[PDB]
DNA sequence: GAGAGTATGGCCATACTCTT
DNA sequence: GAGAGTATGGCCATACTCT
């Protein structure tokens, strides 16, 4: 029964969890087309795994996890990661957030994963702004959000 | 015990973005490195690979910075090393390298395994009074280590070396330098601070690139000392040979600066096949040890040579621009800067190391002097001095007795009680009065620089001027009218 | 001609290679049961000072110090040994402690060096014990920069204890491990009678002992390797029948045979049962845990024998696997088959070997120290002139001439007496330097009876072996059935 | 691979580890497959065994011409180690089983302990046809005994 | 049937910014 | 364009002997 749980681990529970780890940086779906994203083969081992389609033909019945759990590094290119990954699920799987089906892992394995946050969307608009401006192509916006809380 | 994706992106973005900016991809105004070239440089120095001795094996070096200093793979550490031991890549490299490092085709180093390496003369330089508090110390990741927060650096490694690094937010891009030629501005810059950017010029003519070539015109440098922006054309090096029967050819000595050698060859060679280029029989590559860098063009014989040489320049990267962006971490924050504010925070950086360095020059000769006031005492009265001791049961009774007696100090009469039998020879007891004399003398000329800013302005000047005779070098890059 | 003959550079070239993987790679030392990689781990790590009681280092700096120190190959190597001696299920006692993933029982390597941290176990500095009292050679290193140990102390008989495993050039190695509690007490017993037979020692030495425990089928395979060296040890997994009620049955197997991979068993039991090999199983599971252990659960179909079952699987998988002895191990530099007996022989020698060296060692300081000190006796009971002596000279060469023409002294003791500080003239001071020379007295005939007599070098031997039999040697593991 | 003649052309087989128009390069990562011990389809399918067929192109066994040679010199350059001697060997056996004739003709050499730089290359000469056979069947052969043997009567 | 364990290193993708 | 340079590592084959 899907009522299992899938970790995706950046770096190095049989019957219920299952691991998927992502070797190298994800790709930016943001900056990229949709055909260069489709060929990516981390996007599509994960796009496999869960088995809900991506975009219009998403089918949130056809989950193969109800728990989707990003556990990666407790450094700096670790949240980057995490930005990255919430990025295609941002745009491209967006009613699992909303389904409440996405958690990220809090403190490199036994003794953490535990603690477990979901992850909820509140407002679609400030969301949307957000994406553009944080992984968007335009740089001169990303400078600016830096300059202004840095 | 949830989390907002809006909180989390602007949360975990930031933290990403400061860090590269701060502590990945910039390098600091003062010292020109980057965290991974500092760690690299202080790591060689702490486990004593210095130009004296021999190579010591490159996994072992790699090893040493990533448990000590560098939390990162293997392979970022490595390869930052590497480059700093290419001769095309750093105009005065900070690494001296044995076996496979690499070529101007592209051709990556071989495995850590099959290379070795130790610093080069220079890099002692910029690790120069190091240990006499002139810079500042934190903690390494772990708290085990203590690290270099920047080093000394003796000579303006920024511009010399160049830099070229890829944030987030921002990037930046710095040309090298003929340290002849920066030196010889620092020094006109440290006289008239009012100096101007057209007569820093008349000291510093442009970059100079380890690969040598040519730089157009004037106007593109200009722009980019003056705003901190700027492109700069860099053409090949080639002349029109002509031989017999009207037949021609074109020969390559110089390409541009990180321009792949083997790359630009495939890419002439795909013009000649897909018939976008017309005159062309033959491509050689004569490039050795000896000749250096040697690419032959035969010409048909119809063609005019002039004719294929400026399509090329047009068409391939035997003609291509740098983009100057100077950006570098003052203050620690990123900042877009100017020729002349590079020299002058370089050259406060040596007037502070300077200063600091005759700070702790001082503390430690007035220590001693004070020592050896003491032991001057003892040697006068050592008959006493002796009896003292001996009529004492323990050593904390013999300081006591010692310090109320000859009125010393408790470190005088540690110093006393510490002294070896052999200083009361007669060399020995002259020795100590002879140290004492010149101590004295020494200790007034530390407290001169301190009181005049003049004079310690001067010692900077005088420390850079032996720094360009030992280590700078003729121009390499011709800049054309 | 400058022109080579095919033979001749064939036999050449084959003898280099074969002599370098057969003295230099491939088979361990008698004296300390090391390769050369990993004595050179072992003493690379005891030269950066990571012991048990600081913290792990990266493994990455382990193995470029090893590297660029001691070992001149392919860091892959090195660290995939250093990972073999962190394994518990590898070795019986083992001399790395590592962190992070180091592989399991399922073949599943252990994670890149970047990812994983290590540093000795309590046991390996018994192998380093005396390493620093001139108790072995030490030769120098492939460039001529470092000096390493040709061998180590081994306070304990590491060749039989954690065993052997090598494939060389016309030969190959296989020692099984033992318990360390038998082998101590098999080499007291000895030491007291030379002339002891194999029979006798097998007293003491039930038979081997796996890190990965299970059990022995008979004493007949292992008295005919530990007689000649070579011989076949049966190892079967232990294993339960379960009973449920109504007679459903269940199989159990708490603990494999030893270096066999538990996937590929498990794979190749499936592969019995989808190829019909095996008729009677529902369902095979693992529940391995790092709570539990070893786990492996087979159900029987209802009305099936599940003994005849069972047995069916000792023929057909690796659950049944048999060792085979071939105990080759280097002894004065040359490759040998030795027995039980010789084994035992040769790190008995060693041992006595060590703690002769070490004696004489310390005895060599003691006189040293002892000459030092009557010469500091003689400069504190006529300090006035000493002092005299001193000043009245122009440099210390004179002050040096002076004092042994005068004092009746010798250079190192003239040397030691100007090096002398101040603060030795105090009363505690004076008090002192009597109380070491008195106590050095006593020691030095310590260490000359022991030099004197055999008998008591021997019983030293004994004692210390049986202080690391206390603190070290455990139960044993593996059953030996019948 | 070479920048017309063979006869100038020079190819380098080497064991991994700057300045070299003819000279060619082919470089064995890993140790070589024994031939003497291996049958005809593994021999075939090993990478850097067909590597070398296609290098030469020559072909093997029956099939074999000296005519389609497309180097003159073939050089062994192996590390200055005990591997380096060991892959040596192993060369010199898939020469001897499958390539005889270019032993015969000459074609072979081994580079002694800069050297690349014209400004020493040892040639293989096959004095006993009977020798050899007996020589690579004890050293690379199947049977262990025989190995053996020879190093005990050799050993140091 | 295999696989026990020391030996001999390339080849792959992505983030991020800037550019005749 | 694509590539300038620090960051985030698994996958491949062979020798050699022995039941
Ligand atoms: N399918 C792709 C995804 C990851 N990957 C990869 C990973 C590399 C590398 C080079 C790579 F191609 N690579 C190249 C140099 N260093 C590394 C390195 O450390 N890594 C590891 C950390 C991710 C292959
Ligand atoms: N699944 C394991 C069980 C034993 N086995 C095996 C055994 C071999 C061999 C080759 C083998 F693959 N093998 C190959 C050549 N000679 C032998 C040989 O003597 N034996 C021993 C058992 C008799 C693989
Ligand atoms: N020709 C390529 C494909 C086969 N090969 C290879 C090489 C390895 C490895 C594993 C390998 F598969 N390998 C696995 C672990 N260490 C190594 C290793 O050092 N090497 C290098 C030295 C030979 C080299
Ligand atoms: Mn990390
Ligand atoms: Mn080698």
């Amino acid at each position: 029964s899907p009522e299992c749980e899938i970790f995706l681990v950046e770096g190095d529970d049989s019957r219920t969890q299952a691991i998927l780890p992502l070797r190298g940086k994800i790709l930016n779906v943001e900056k990229a087309r949709l055909d260069r994203i489709l060929n990516n083969n981390e996007i599509r081992q994960m796009i496999t795994a869960f088995g809900t389609g991506i975009g219009g033909d998403f089918d949130l019945a056809k989950a193969r996890y109800h728990k989707i759990v990003i556990m990666t590094d407790a450094d700096v290119d670790g949240a980057h990661i995490r930005t990255l990954l919430l990025t295609f699920f941002y745009r491209f799987m967006r009613p699992l957030i909303e389904a409440g089906y996405v958690y990220i892992a809090q403190p490199l394995l036994w003794e953490t994963t535990r603690a477990l946050l979901q992850v909820k969307l509140e407002d679609a608009i400030e969301a949307d702004q957000t994406f553009e401006m944080l992984m968007g192509d335009v740089v001169e916006n990303r400078r600016q959000f830096i300059e202004d809380n840095a | 015990n949830e989390r907002n994706i809006t909180s989390e992106m602007r949360e975990s973005f930031l933290d990403y973005a400061m860090s590269v900016i701060v502590a990945r991809a910039l390098p600091d105004v003062r010292d020109g490195l980057k965290p991974v070239h500092r760690r690299i440089l202080y790591g060689l120095n702490e486990q004593g690979m210095t130009p004296d001795k021999s190579y010591k094996k490159s996994a072992r070096i790699v090893g040493d910075v990533m448990g000590k200093y560098h939390p990162h793979g293997d392979s970022s550490i490595y390869e930052a090393m590497v480059r700093m031991a290419q001769d095309f890549s750093y105009r005065y490299p900070l690494v001296d390298g044995q076996g496979n490092f690499g070529s101007m085709d592209g051709d990556g180093a071989a495995a850590m395994r099959y290379t070795e390496a130790r610093m080069t003369k220079i890099t002692l330089e910029l690790l120069r009074d190091i240990n006499k508090d002139t810079i500042d110390f934190i903690d390494n990741y772990d708290g085990n280590e203590r690290e270099p927060s920047v080093l000394p650096a003796r000579f303006p490694n920024l511009l010399a070396n160049g830099a070229s690094g890829i944030a987030v937010g921002m990037a930046t891009n710095i040309p090298p330098h003929n340290l002849t030629e920066l030196i010889n501005g620092v020094l006109s810059l440290s006289k008239n601070p009012d100096i101007s950017i057209a007569e820093l010029m008349e000291d510093i003519e442009g970059p100079d690139f380890p690969t040598a070539g040519l730089i157009l015109g004037k106007s593109g440098i200009r722009r980019a000392y003056e705003t901190g922006r700027g492109s700069i054309q860099m053409r090949s090096r080639a002349v029109i040979e002509e031989r017999g029967g009207g037949r021609q050819r074109i020969v390559v000595t110089e390409i541009p600066f990180q321009v792949n050698k083997a790359r630009m060859i495939e890419k002439i060679a795909e013009l000649v096949r897909d018939k976008k280029i017309d005159g062309i029989t033959d491509l050689r590559d004569e490039t050795s040890l000896r000749t250096g860098v040697r690419v032959v063009i035969d010409v048909r014989k119809d063609a005019n040579a002039s004719v294929i040489l400026n399509n090329l320049y047009k068409q391939t990267p035997l003609q291509t621009s740098f983009g100057v962006n100077m950006i570098a971490l003052v203050n620690g924050r990123p900042k877009l800067i100017n020729l002349k504010e590079a020299l002058v925070h370089y050259l406060e950086h040596q007037k502070t190391v300077v200063r600091r360095r005759t700070q702790y020059n001082l503390r430690k000769a007035k220590d001693r002097a004070h020592i050896l006031e003491g032991l001057r005492i003892a040697l006068d009265h050592i008959d006493e001095i002796i009896s003292t001791i001996r009529e004492s049961d323990t050593d904390k009774v013999a300081m006591e007795s010692l310090q109320q007696r000859f009125k010393l100090s408790e470190k005088q009469a540690q110093a006393i009680l510490d002294m070896r039998l052999r200083r009361l020879t007669g060399l020995e007891r002259d020795k100590i009065e002879a140290e004492y004399n010149e101590l004295l003398n020494y200790i007034s000329e530390l407290e001169t620089i301190l009181a005049d800013e003049e004079v310690l302005l001067q010692l900077v000047r005088d420390e850079l001027t032996e720094i360009r005779d030992r280590f700078g070098d003729d121009r390499r890059t011709e800049i054309q009218l």
